[PDB]
RNA sequence: CCCACCCAUACCCCGCCCUCAGGGUAGAAACGAUGCCCUGAGGAGUAGGCGGCCGUGGAGGUCAGUGACGAAGCCUAGGGC
RNA sequence: CGGGACCGAGGACCGCGCUCUGCAAGGAUGCUGGCGUAAUGGUCACCAGCGACCCGUCUUGAAACACGGACCAAGGAGUCAA
RNA sequence: GAGACCGAUAGCGCACAAGUAGAGUGAUCGAAAGAUGAAAAGCACUUUGAAAAGAGGGUUAAAUAGCACGUGAAAUUGUUGAAAGGGAAGCGCUUGUGACCAGACUUGCGCCCGGCGGAUCAUCCGGUGUUCUCACCGGUGCACUCCGCCGGGCUCAGGCCAG
């Protein structure tokens, strides 16, 4: 037809509401957006197949894009929350992201995503308190 | 009101002002360094005897082609001269400090002048006329003052440094 | 110091196109992995003047690509990488097969009722990926206002 | 004044401009990429019965 | 957290480009100008006089942009903001913008230090 | 540098000072030589020359590009029609000047020496037979070469 | 006449920056393809020509942007790119 | 066969090879010590060795001559229309 | 009634008692000049001075807003601290001295034991969703399995300068 994921990128790639450009590199909001960089393999918006990884109360959630349901916007995401085992969350990650053909050079990405999150989510260790130095600073 | 040295305290001090005061602010920059950093009585004295000619203020920083005198001898100059308004008007701001100090409840037989300073005032614009129908500024130079008067008043070492050290504290 | 009297020369044609169609960047995309690909200098051809302006694209008329049809030409494929117009002076149209970039809309109806088809360039790619069989058609390029005033 | 401030358009480039942004319109990506809050709209386009 | 493994950061020369006679002129700012005299020492590069930028001072393209640490500084004004940097705590660090209140301040150090990001004035406004 | 002798030297490819070229001896290169001697020292060079000289500055124009001699492989892409696929059989068609002498010198980039260790005569823009080095020193070319490799 | 020695931004080797050139990169586990990977050469500049970027006032869109728990401005032998 | 200096680019494997359990073969590893802070590094002021005419304009081929510049802030000159 | 206009050296000469003040015999010429604070709450009272004012003490959220009044740059000046100086300073390269600083680091990961605290261990069953073979939810685990915590021990990777 008239639209494809290949035009959308090339109508967005250059300015699209997601976009955060500075001198050291630019990234994108963009929910369906693993490792939030600015580019046509990670851009969930713009893909037909995308995933993507958020934060829950515990645990990670997860939604991917439903391609017979692209012009449904309520109905597009398939999300599954995965409150367990990080082990269990990696595997099942990797499963829906690898094991039918659903982006599967995203595998490392997600599974990335969900680590990172998991991480987060864990209790902070306090910070050794600060040394002074100097001449100023210590009198 | 702020006054320039911000580091004294009011508590054992005693401070006075005077502002747009017509007076020369060079003689007047002069005459304050001469009484910097003196007891007061001492400097209520050398005014005095500044108004009478008696002893003379050292021209320093101001003092391109004015006179030479025996009185620079004591400061080891030979250009001094006799202030006699800026000398009147420091007496005067001088005597309000100590008021101050006497009403605060300070010892004046102690104090010193801590800090002195003279500051440029908005100059008065007068004119004066010229040969060949020209006028030109004929302006005076006036001066902020202000003073205040107080009561006068192993580590990080190396394995073989520590070594050392420990061998010639045993020997 | 080295003694160079002789000069590298930097490149004098074109690289990627100045429109920022972005449909015109898809078929660049597409005509690049080919010409890469690819062996057959037709698509080589076909990326280059896809890169081109339109000064350097002259339209061609259905009495030109009737002309070119001539001779053993009948059942080539006419690829043109212009606009392909109409020409009433033609009375009557030949049935044809031509892939252009665009076709104005009298010669795409004459086309369609004298029995011809039309394509456009990705369809071209999709059936002729190598370009066999086809008749490659320029329209005249001096034949403009400044050209004639040159 | 008489500086240009209007600005002449074809009207042929006009309705194929209109055309086109009606065409993107449809496209729940490019909604998104607008910043439109659209994740709870049910369909793309959105129609809704002239009865209400 | 610490950054990841790079090659050695070097700078081919610490020392700013200082404007001809702005040291001269307080009219003159000392952001460099490049001098377009056509009797100008400086412009015509004789030696013991001011250096000119040219492209060859340019920083290896491995270490563009990295601060001793190793990390890339990025602008963040809110939560939102730090973490986009959830996939680059090895490459990224966060810096508050100057015009971001004390509270939410805090709010993005409590959340950098959950993402294990560092930021570069975190004891700011304390 | 006047017009001629520049020609000559763009042709024999010195471009730069302190490039060397192998040259085969005709009168057509001889007379060449003759004239661009105000610029350059040539001799005759022995084999240690020649396989000091190809082993160890030894490059090679492919596609236009200067790419060191560090395998067989390449001379014998670029040379193997001609019967020349090792290093071995570039340095015996250099030394022997073979029927293919043309094609592996030209194949051979103008080699990039440096500056002699030991340094030049003491005035260096005189002839050899004056007491410079300038023109023919014949066999004397060996221990230039030796110096500047 | 002879031997050694001193050093130019010249010549040789190495690193890095830019420019130019030549290659590679989809039944995509796939990319700011305006990207990335490999290789070679070159680097002065007035008049003049061309390209890319930085900054200022205002307009549309966007960042559910910052802000009286302090916006803009200003000072700063304090730092980073 | 010694003695010394400077440098360590790259980053799974692939290749050419060799003295073939392996290797000096398509780019540095191994072992060890002190310190873990202003010690390294940086900025500022100053002294020291070496280097270094005051800018712009004009003129012709070029210099010299000549002209403008006490200092600072703000303003200030290829625009619009046909 | 409006503006992709200007924002007090701009915009009309004039945002103010502006065609005013002022100049010229006259025809005419023709400026400069806006902003305390939300509210005068515009400093009672004491004290020192002839006074202007100053100091205490007050008002205020702030006088670091005092009818010189929002913010308060530069030229230029005073004080204090530091430094240099035998007929110029200023500048570039590179050390040193003194002063003052930004980083980096503080430990992580993975094993082997011991002690705790819980069954979101594997399998099977039902429902649901999906990319249609992968998952989530509810039951089932009965603690040689999973998940955290706490003590040790081990390996590895970790900052700066060096041999």
């Amino acid at each position: 037809s008239n639209v494809s994921a290949d035009l959308i990128w090339e109508v967005s790639r250059n300015y699209n509401s997601f976009l955060v450009k500075q001198r050291t590199g630019t990234f994108s909001r963009d929910a369906l957006n693993l490792t939030n960089q600015h580019s046509r393999k990670h851009a969930g918006f713009v893909n037909d197949k995308a995933l993507g990884i958020v934060p829950a109360e515990k645990g990670v959630k997860v939604i991917a894009k439903k391609v017979k349901a692209a012009n449904k916007p309520a109905s597009s995401l398939y999300t599954v929350t995965y409150k367990s085992t990080a082990r269990k969350a990696y595997k099942a990650i990797a499963s829906q992201a690898a094991k039918h053909g659903y982006r599967a050079d995203l595998r490392q990405a997600a599974v990335a995503r969900a680590s990172a999150i998991l991480r987060s989510q864990r209790p902070v260790k306090p910070e050794p308190p600060k040394k002074l130095r100097g001449a100023a600073a210590r009198r | 009101v702020r006054y320039a040295a911000t580091e004294i305290a009011p508590t054992k001090s005693a401070r006075a002002r005077g502002s747009y005061l017509r007076v020369s602010f060079k003689n007047t920059r002069e005459t304050a360094q001469a009484i910097n950093g003196w007891k007061l009585q001492r400097a209520l004295t050398f005014l005095q005897n500044v108004i009478d000619k008696k002893e003379a203020v050292p021209m320093r920083r101001y003092a391109g082609s004015t006179g030479r005198t025996a009185q620079g001898k004591q400061w080891g100059v030979s250009r001094a001269r006799w202030p006699v308004k800026s000398a009147q008007f420091l007496i005067g701001l001088l005597k309000n400090a100590e008021a101050n100090a006497d009403a605060k409840g300070l010892d004046t037989g102690n104090l010193i002048i801590k800090h002195i300073q003279v500051n440029q005032a908005p100059k008065q614009r007068r004119r004066t006329y010229r040969a060949h129908g020209r006028i030109n500024p004929y302006m005076s130079n006036p001066c902020h003052i202000e003073l205040i008067l107080t009561e006068a008043e192993e580590s990080h070492l190396s394995s073989r440094q520590r070594g050392v050290r420990i061998r010639r504290a045993l020997t | 110091g080295i003694d160079l009297r002789w000069k590298h020369v930097r490149s004098s044609h074109r690289k990627a196109p100045k429109s920022d169609n972005v449909y015109l960047k898809l078929l660049v995309k597409l005509y690049r992995f080919l010409a890469r690909r690819t062996e057959a200098p037709f698509n080589k051809v076909v990326l280059r003047r896809l890169f081109m302006s339109r000064i350097n694209r002259p339209p061609v008329s259905l009495s030109r690509i009737a002309r070119n049809l001539k001779n053993g030409n009948e059942k080539k494929t006419v690829v043109v990488v212009a606009t392909v117009t109409d020409d009433n002076r033609l009375l009557q149209v030949p049935k044809m097969e031509v892939a252009a970039l665009r076709f104005t809309a009298k010669a795409r109806a004459r086309i369609e009722a004298a029995g011809g088809r039309t394509l456009t360039l990705d369809q071209l790619a999709l059936e002729k990926p190598t370009g066999a069989n086809t008749l490659l058609l320029r329209g005249p390029k001096n034949a403009r206002e400044a050209v004639k005033h040159f | 004044i008489w500086r240009k401030w209007h600005v002449k358009i074809n009207q042929g480039q006009k309705r194929f401009a209109t055309a086109s942004a009606l065409a993107a319109s449809a496209v729940a990506p490019l909604l998104m990429a607008r910043g439109h809050q659209v994740s709870t709209v049910p369909e793309v386009p959105l129609v809704v019965d002239s009865a209400a | 957290v610490a950054a990841k493994k790079h090659v050695p950061i070097v700078k081919k020369r610490t020392k700013r480009f200082m404007r001809h006679q702005s040291d001269r002129f307080k009219c003159l700012d000392s952001a460099w100008r490049k001098p377009k005299g056509i009797d100008n020492r400086v412009r015509r590069r004789f030696k013991g006089n001011l250096a000119m930028p040219s492209i060859g001072y340019g920083s290896n393209k491995k270490t563009k942009h990295m601060m001793p640490s190793g990390h890339k500084a990025f602008l963040v004004h809110n939560v939102k903001d730090v973490e986009l940097l959830l996939m680059h705590n090895r490459t990224y660090a966060a810096e508050i913008a100057h015009n971001v209140s004390s509270r939410k301040r805090i709010d993005i150090i409590t959340r950098a230090k959950q993402l294990g990001v560092k930021v570069t004035n975190a004891k700011a406004k304390v | 540098i006047p017009p001629k002798p520049r020609k000559i030297l763009q042709l024999l490819r010195l471009r730069q000072i302190n490039n060397g070229v192998f040259v085969k001896v005709t009168k057509a290169t001889a007379e060449m030589i003759k004239i661009v001697e105000p610029w350059v020292a040539y001799g005759y060079p022995n084999l240690k020359s020649v396989r000091e000289l190809i082993y160890k500055r030894g490059y090679g124009k492919v596609n236009g590009q200067r790419i060191p001699l560090t395998d067989n492989a390449i001379i014998e892409e670029n040379l193997g029609k001609y019967g020349i696929i090792c290093i071995e059989d570039l340095i015996h068609e250099i030394f022997t000047v073979g029927p293919n002498f043309k094609q592996a010198a030209n194949f051979l980039w103008p080699f990039k020496l440096s500056n002699p260790n030991g340094g030049f005569r003491p005035r260096k823009f005189k002839h050899f037979i004056e007491g410079g080095d300038l023109g023919n020193r014949e066999e004397h070319i060996n221990a230039l070469i030796r110096a500047m490799n």
